[PDB]
């Protein structure tokens, strides 16, 4: 039952301190090569820190002087201390085992953790705003129309969008959120439906944000020109 | 300059052991970068490396035949001994012993390694049979008058073991249009070759033709006269 | 300071195909490299160790080869669950020479589908707060390659376009794209016509989508 | 890594030098001697160990290393491995992965009489002139001449 | 294992033109592990080039090589009749060290019309219980030629042997011998024995037949 679980992630203001925990089961942290590797959202992997069974530690150039790695034998845990963080530290951290595997994979990573999210920003956490995107004034257009909702100015991720309280799931596209220049987030949730259904059926747009506890339900109705 | 000569029994019965010895002069098995290689080649097929020995007693053998391969060295007398066990009848080949040296220039860059001069090579045939004398049969020319003034005749040597057989015509007096095909191994572990000489039709009867067969393992020297035969 | 280049950046294949992925190093690293597979939403998994040794618990269809500055991974039959990201990582330099490579993504290959184009002008509700968002949406196109340009009152626009793309859907394996322009009401009231032009390989000619603010 | 104050696998679990080391190190490349065309696998190094070695301490223990909670009984497994690993020396390997021969000399001076040290530099012998002389530590001034 | 393939299988030119050979490796290894050797007829192979980029001691400059990755090539500019032989390519990347199958360099000439001669078993052989009839194909170019043994207009198969000699140093032609061996019961139960030949330079197949009763 070799298992590695990460904990201690979250959002911190720039320049603060943070602590990550890696709990290992069926393996010994004090007797094995342990690693912390961060992956930026959407980017590749990047080694950060390593600790030997004997106690020696290494850190990379961008993190040396600010990142600390330590072990705990009673709890069989690994502790990672972050001092003077920065926005470039926002990533997902994996606790990994080095030089393992059945065939003696020296220096190959066969055991990882589920990862923990570390975010560094000062975007003044707040609630989302929801705007309609009504279909154009068209009769049939081949029996095809598109409508949706635009969610703007929220922080932080995630956010949950639903249509007709779960009555509609087909033809729904929830685009990945994009981080804007002002530090906040925006995205769109669209759906393609036949034109003839635009007048009789009712459409309900629901956007829910847990950190802000904002639950916005509204209606998207076509307008006349 | 270096010399490497092979030696050892060339006639080995099936599923006994075989031992070959290579004697080398012009170099010694104490110089850095100097090794000795043993290679074999079945007749008509490509070469096949067998083993390598280094100056520092390091040994390398073929992974498939490593069960039945052994190599030893004698530095004072400069000999290399190669031993195989449980010989197979399909191992009939020719064996070579070769020098091995790699090139470095004061900086350890290893400009490749090569197989500099090899040995003469000794023929090894593994079969279960007994040496017997060859038999010559006169392949006389067909009863043709001129046929454009060209005909041919000769001898067929059969039932000899082991190789080789030397065939001469008029004690080597004639060398024009003399063809001796390579010997073929029959299914019964037996050999047979042909020696054909071309002569003018008008010269069929004015000159008598003798074909001489020599077989050292059977110590056989037989001369057969060939003359045209009628219907 | 070793860097690795992984080719191709993306490869298109179907079920039952052979896939060859290469990666190259700026210097010879013997065989100190391992190939990993990472699927979206989960940590990477070690597949090949020492660039030639298959790990225990890995399907035998995969294989590795190469030497020095070039390493290759060969897949005979691509099962439907083999669509993920593939990585090669080195451990050559001893002290702190651990570096990572680019990566290759494998996606489902299909025919070519023409995208459908829709437009959403900014609404009055959004214009209440002095912000305007113009949205151009393309649906059901494959492959993902396409280009979108923006025309404000028949003028070229760049540097103010925010684009999002959708991962392949479970039924059609096509992509959905949505571009938006965000502007202030002072700049939006000044102009009259707006448009988005889209050019796609499945489109014989680029498709325009234009709207006049004064008209509607 | 073969220097005071270093860290690493060799510096910790293979060979550790004291921080007040006296003497020093001579090392040179030996690719032309220690390399084989098929790969030389005759040199081993310790990869797994529980704790660092003391200065001037050697470990020839060849027990199976335990990497988990289950104690194996001498048979390798998923978390039981041989603590020694073979090098991948190849004559075409780049500089940095090529064999090097290393000698470390340590000088010990005890209360016992000093015994090991360098040759004494002697000069020529001149006679019939007032000179400063030093024979076997005996110093003086005067004229040296032939004796009966 | 690492497999090296030589292209083409057989390459034949005239003395004077350029000869190109290729050796392809199954896998990828260092270019310094690839070498080429030369073997003549009935003589031990000798070192030709080492490291795939270096000439050996005394090797003429006409021989050159270039290659990388998994493919290498060898180039000869002005070849003389003293280098028509077999060439092997060899690797050192992975044990075991393997040799190429070899490519034979043949001297090219004009097409020659062969002669077919029939030699029935003689009385000295017609008494030991086994008879051998041999028919000879002489002076045929190229090496390719097909011979078929027939007895009483019936095509035999699997009971005959063939032998081909080394290429003539004076005419660049070939000699081929076809032998058919039978016993006394198999010899006296038929009448006429023949062999039929097809050659590239032959307009139509030519059959040489003989009757034992007549002659």
């Amino acid at each position: 039952e070799v298992q590695l679980v990460e904990s201690g992630g979250g959002l911190v203001q720039p320049g603060g301190s943070l602590r990550l925990s890696c709990a290992a089961s069926e393996i010994t942290v004090s007797s094995n090569y342990m690693n912390w590797v961060r992956q930026a959202p959407g980017k590749g992997l990047e080694w950060v820190s390593v600790v030997y069974p004997g106690g020696s530690t290494f850190y990379t150039d961008s993190v040396k002087g600010r990142f600390t790695i330590s072990r705990d034998n009673s709890k069989n845990t690994l502790y990672l201390q972050m001092n003077s963080l920065r926005a470039e530290d926002t990533a997902v951290y994996y606790c990994a085992r080095e030089s393992g595997g059945f065939p003696l994979a020296e220096g190959a990573f066969d055991i990882w953790g589920q990862g923990t999210m570390v975010t560094v920003s000062s975007a003044s956490t707040k609630g989302p705003s929801v705007f309609p995107l009504a279909p154009s004034s068209k009769s049939t257009s081949g029996g095809t129309a598109a409508l949706g909702c635009l969610v703007k100015d929220y922080f932080p991720e995630p956010v949950t969008v639903s249509w007709n309280s779960g009555a509609l799931t087909s033809g729904v596209h929830t685009f990945p959120a994009v981080l804007q220049s002002s530090g906040l987030y925006s995205l769109s949730s669209v759906v393609t439906v036949p034109s003839s259904s635009l007048g009789t059926q009712t459409y309900i747009c629901n956007v829910n944000h847990k950190p802000s506890n904002t639950k916005v339900d509204k209606r998207v109705e076509p307008k006349s020109c | 300059q270096i010399t490497l000569k092979e030696s050892g029994p060339t006639l080995v019965k099936p599923t006994q052991t075989l031992t070959l010895t290579c004697t080398f002069s012009g170099f010694s098995l104490s110089t850095s970068g100097v090794g000795v290689a043993w290679i074999r080649q079945p007749p008509g097929k490509a070469l096949e490396w067998l083993a390598l020995i280094y100056w520092d007693n390091d040994k390398r053998s073929s992974p498939s035949l490593n069960n039945r391969l052994t190599i030893t060295k004698d530095t004072s007398k400069n000999q290399v001994v190669l031993t195989m066990t449980n010989m197979d009848p399909e191992d009939t080949a020719t064996y070579y012993c070769a020098h091995f040296f790699s090139h470095y220039d004061s900086s350890n860059y290893y400009y490749g390694s090569w197989f500099d001069p090899w040995g003469q090579g000794t023929l090894v045939t593994v079969s279960s049979a007994s040496t017997k004398g060859p038999s010559v049969f006169p392949l006389a020319p067909s009863s043709k008058s001129t046929s454009g003034g060209t005909a041919a005749l000769g001898c067929l040597v059969k039932d000899y073991f082991p190789e080789p057989v030397t065939v001469s015509w008029n004690s080597g007096a004639l060398t024009s249009g003399v063809h001796t095909f390579p010997a073929v191994l029959q299914s019964s572990g037996l050999y047979s070759l042909s020696s054909v000489v071309t002569v003018p039709s008008s010269s069929l009867g004015t000159q008598t033709y003798i074909c001489n067969v020599n077989h050292k393992p059977s110590n056989t020297k037989v001369d057969k006269r060939v003359e045209p035969k009628s219907c | 300071d070793i860097q690795m280049t992984q080719s191709p950046s993306s490869l298109s294949a179907s079920v039952g195909d052979r896939v060859s992925i290469t990666c190259r190093a700026s210097q010879s690293i013997s065989t100190h490299l391992h190939w990993y597979q990472q699927k979206p939403g989960k940590a990477p998994k070690l597949l090949i160790s020492a660039a030639s040794t298959l790990q225990s618990g890995v399907p035998s269809r995969f294989s590795g080869s190469g030497s020095g500055t070039d390493f290759t991974l060969t897949i005979t039959s691509l099962q439907p669950e083999d669509f993920a990201t593939y990585y090669c990582q080195q451990s050559y330099s001893t002290p702190r020479g651990l570096s990572f490579g680019g990566g290759t993504k494998v996606e489902i290959k299909r025919t070519v589908a023409a995208p459908s184009v829709f437009i959403f002008p900014p609404s009055d509700e959004q214009l209440k707060s002095g912000t305007a968002s113009v949205v151009c949406l393309l649906n059901n196109f494959y492959p993902r390659e396409a280009k979108v340009q923006w025309k404000v009152d028949n003028a070229l626009q760049s540097g103010n376009s925010q684009e999002s793309v959708t991962e392949q859907d479970s039924k059609d394996s096509t992509y959905s794209l949505s571009s938006t322009l965000t502007l202030s009401k002072a700049d939006y009231e000044k102009h009259k016509v707006y448009a988005c032009e889209v050019t796609h390989q499945g489109l014989s000619s680029p498709v325009t989508k234009s709207f006049n603010r004064g008209e509607c | 890594q073969i220097a005071p104050g270093q860290t690493g696998k060799i510096a910790d679990y293979n060979y550790k030098l004291p921080d007040d080391f006296t003497g020093c190190v001579i090392a040179w490349n030996s690719n032309n001697l220690d390399s084989k065309v098929g790969g030389n696998y005759n040199y081993l190094y310790r990869l797994f160990r529980k704790s660092n070695l003391k200065p001037f301490e050697r470990d020839i223990s060849t027990e199976i290393y335990q990497a988990g909670s289950t104690p194996c009984n001498g048979v390798e497994g998923f978390n039981c491995y041989f603590p020694l690993q073979s090098y991948g020396f190849q004559p075409t390997n780049g500089v940095g992965y090529q064999p090097y021969r290393v000698v470390v000399l340590s000088f010990e001076l005890l209360h016992a009489p000093a015994t090991v040290c360098g040759p004494k530099k002697s000069t020529n012998l001149v006679k019939n002139k007032c000179v400063n002389f030093n024979f076997n530590g005996l110093t003086g001034t005067g004229v040296l001449t032939e004796s009966n």
